[PDB]
Order: structure tokens, then C-alpha cells, then sequence
DNA sequence: TGCCGTTACAATGTAACAGTGG
DNA sequence: CCACTGTTACATTGTAACGGCA
């Protein structure tokens, strides 16, 4: 219990900043390899945009 | 012997039923801030649960 | 320290008890001149919403004399801003006509005892004669 | 803790009636050698006379 | 009657009103009192009547109507 | 000592109740 | 009935005096 409660308040600010970040977007992201994906689409439309 | 650890209990009781009624104040108090900021700042901008 | 002591709150405090002195007619400041009375007011006026430079102003302008009580009155909101927050801490305040009073403090004084402690121990000495009699 | 002295209690109870039993029985046995001794001196007096 | 403290307390304790609750309903699921909010809600129960209810028997309140079986 | 909690007040403002007389 | 008055029970803020403590 005492070494979760360590790990607790990291991996909650990380889930409430993750959850900020996606819900920002319009997907919701799910792994670090989808969170990839979403960086090259985004520097796709950078690409495009400019 | 016993009746000494009984005026300790009588101790012990009186303590929680001082806690209680802090614990039974403080619901009531909350009730109704909970009922005004279920208006989407609970959802997740005043629960910053951090 | 019982009480941990917060700056934006204090000083906002501060500010308002001096500009509560000030409206009463109290000198806040150590000037006799009124020009630079005035000119010191008008500055803490404009220093609203200010508590590192209101404790400077205090440091520069403040009325010697004053200094003690504001400085009690600063402890006395602190006490009673942190012992609000709960029912057992916060404090019940009510009003004795003058023979009741007198009496009242009579046994205080003779027992040593606050006017909290003398009451409590005359309502249980009169519940333990209730139960002598129950 | 207040079960487990309110248990101690009921066992105290149980074991303080009990006593007041064999206190009663100690009571009974008592007059009877109160008995047996006023039988003991009449037989001796018998003897002697 | 005496049902009107339960009746009131338990909406101070849950932000329903008076006839909101009914009998049927459980207030686990039925009123939205959590886990903390029940364990509070019977607490204040429990202060409200100056009494006291073990955990077994508090157990058995998740119904609307054993809030006053018990007090009654 | 200098700060800090603590008590016992003082002064005024309010809500609520009880009276009073038309 | 209705209004105005008297009263109680607080609150609210400020202050002086003790006493504890570094
Ligand atoms: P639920 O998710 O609201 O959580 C409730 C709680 C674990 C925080 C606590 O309030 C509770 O319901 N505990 C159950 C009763 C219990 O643990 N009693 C212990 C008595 S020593």
C-alpha cells in the first residue's frame, strides 16, 4: 500500500495531464507508439498548413 | 482491574463521539457545495484530484 | 507557532485594519505634518492588493505606538481564522446580566479556574447530583 | 475492547456466583463439624463417667 | 413523526430532498451515496439517535425503508 | 526578552421572540 | 389584528493582560 501510494500521485498528475492533452484533441490516445502516430500526422498537417 | 480499562473505554467513547459529530458536520456542510459545483467544475477543473 | 502564518492573507489583514484605523481618525502614521500624513495615506490607499509593499510601507510609515496592537489584533484573526474551521474549536460568545456575572467570576477567581472550566465543573457537579438523586 | 471487557465481565459474573455457591456449601459444612465436635465432647464425657 | 428525523437527515446527507427518497430504493446505487457517502450517512444516523450500531447490523441499511426498521 | 497563544472582556449590529396598546 | 418595544442570544471585531517558550 505504502509503495502505491508513492507511485500514486505521479501517475495520477501523468493520467490528469495525458487526459488535458488528448481531450484536447479530438482522439484519445491509448499507447506511447499511437502517441507517435499522432506526432507524425500532426507534423504532416504542419507540413501541409505551412 | 476491569474497571479501570472500563473508564478508559468511557474515554475512548467520548473522543469518538466527538469525531462523530465533527465527520457528521462536515457532510452536511458539503452537501450543498456538492450540489452547486456538480454545474462541470467538479467534473474535472476544481478535482484536481493531484 | 501553533498557527502557520500566511502573507497574502495577513497583509491583506493589515491593510484593511489600517485603513479601518484611518477612517476612524486614528494617525497611522508617525508624521505631524499633515501634508506628508496624507501623502503616506494616499500611498497605502493606492497600495491595495499589495502585501509585500504594504509591509514595507508599515516598515516605513507605521505609527510607533500602534505596532502592539495591531500586531495582537494580527494574532487574535489568526487564532480565530484557524479555530473556525471546526465546531468543537470555535467559540460560543454570550452576554451576562452584571449580579449573574459578578457571582460567576466570584468562584472563578476563588477556584483558580477559567470561566469555561468554572461552569463545566458546576454543570458536573450538578449532574452528579441528579444521579446522587436518580 | 469494550467487547472484550464486557466478555471479561460476563466470565467474572459466572465464576463470582459460582464461589457464593461453595461460600454457601462451606457454610452447611461448618455447622455440621459445629456438630461433630459437641458429639465428640459427649463421648468423651460418657467415657469418663 | 420520529421518521421525520431519518427522513431528513438522510437528505442533508445525500442533497435529496424529503419525498425524494422512497422506500424501494437502495442507497447504494439508487441514491448515488458512494462508499464514503454511506458509511457517512449512516454515521450521522447513528449520532442523530445518540445510539450506536455495530458494523453487521449497519450493513443492512442499503434499503431505504431499514433506516427506520432498525430505529422503530 | 519578543513572539504567540490565550483569556476576558467592550461595542455594536441582528435576528428572533414576547410584550404592549390601539 | 396590527404595529411598535423590550429582551435574549448570538456574531463580529478589537484590546489588554497573562503566561509559555526560544
Ligand atoms: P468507498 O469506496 O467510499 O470507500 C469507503 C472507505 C473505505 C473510505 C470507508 O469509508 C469505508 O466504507 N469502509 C468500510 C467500513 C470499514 O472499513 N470499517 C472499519 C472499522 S475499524
Amino acid at each position: 500500500i505504502q509503495s502505491l501510494t508513492a507511485r500514486a500521485p505521479v501517475w495520477l498528475a501523468a493520467q490528469d495531464t495525458l487526459n488535458q492533452l488528448c481531450e484536447q484533441s479530438g482522439e484519445t490516445l491509448a499507447s506511447s507508439n499511437d502517441v507517435t502516430e499522432y506526432m507524425q500526422q500532426l507534423l504532416e498537417r504542419e507540413r501541409e498548413a505551412t | 482491574e476491569m474497571e479501570n480499562v472500563q473508564k478508559k473505554l468511557r474515554k475512548l467513547e467520548r473522543d469518538y463521539y466527538q469525531i462523530r459529530e465533527q465527520v457528521v458536520s462536515a457532510k452536511a456542510g458539503w452537501c450543498a457545495v456538492m450540489r452547486m459545483v456538480k454545474d462541470n467544475g467538479v467534473e474535472r477543473r476544481l478535482h484536481r484530484r493531484e | 507557532m501553533k498557527y502557520q502564518q500566511l502573507e497574502n492573507l495577513e497583509c491583506g489583514w493589515k491593510w484593511a485594519y489600517l485603513i479601518r484605523k484611518h477612517q476612524e481618525g486614528e494617525p497611522i502614521t508617525k508624521y505631524i505634518e499633515n501634508s506628508a500624513a496624507h501623502a503616506a495615506v494616499d500611498k497605502l490607499i493606492k497600495l491595495e492588493s499589495e502585501p509585500v509593499r504594504v509591509l514595507e510601507w508599515i516598515e516605513q510609515h507605521m505609527n510607533p505606538d500602534l505596532f502592539n496592537r495591531m500586531k495582537q489584533t494580527i494574532r487574535a484573526r489568526r487564532k480565530r481564522h484557524f479555530n473556525a474551521e471546526h465546531q468543537h474549536t470555535r467559540k460560543k460568545s454570550i452576554d451576562l446580566d452584571f449580579p449573574v456575572w459578578h457571582r460567576l467570576s466570584a468562584l472563578s477567581q476563588r477556584r483558580g479556574n477559567t470561566l469555561s472550566e468554572t461552569i463545566v465543573q458546576l454543570i458536573e457537579d450538578a449532574e452528579r447530583k441528579e444521579k446522587y438523586a436518580n | 475492547s469494550h467487547k472484550q471487557l464486557a466478555t471479561e465481565q460476563y466470565r467474572h459474573v459466572e465464576m463470582a456466583r459460582e464461589l457464593a455457591e461453595q461460600s454457601g456449601a462451606s457454610s452447611d459444612l461448618e455447622t455440621d463439624h459445629q456438630a461433630a465436635s459437641d458429639h465428640l465432647n459427649l463421648v468423651q464425657t460418657a467415657m469418663r463417667q | 413523526t420520529i421518521e421525520e428525523r431519518v427522513k431528513k437527515i438522510i437528505g442533508e446527507q445525500l442533497g435529496v430532498k424529503q419525498e425524494e427518497v422512497t422506500n424501494n430504493a437502495s442507497f447504494v446505487e439508487d441514491l448515488g451515496a458512494d462508499s464514503l457517502d454511506t458509511v457517512e450517512l449512516v454515521m450521522a444516523l447513528e449520532e442523530e439517535f445518540d445510539t450506536e450500531i455495530p458494523d453487521e447490523e449497519a450493513e443492512k441499511i442499503t434499503t431505504v425503508q431499514a433506516a427506520i426498521d432498525y430505529i422503530n
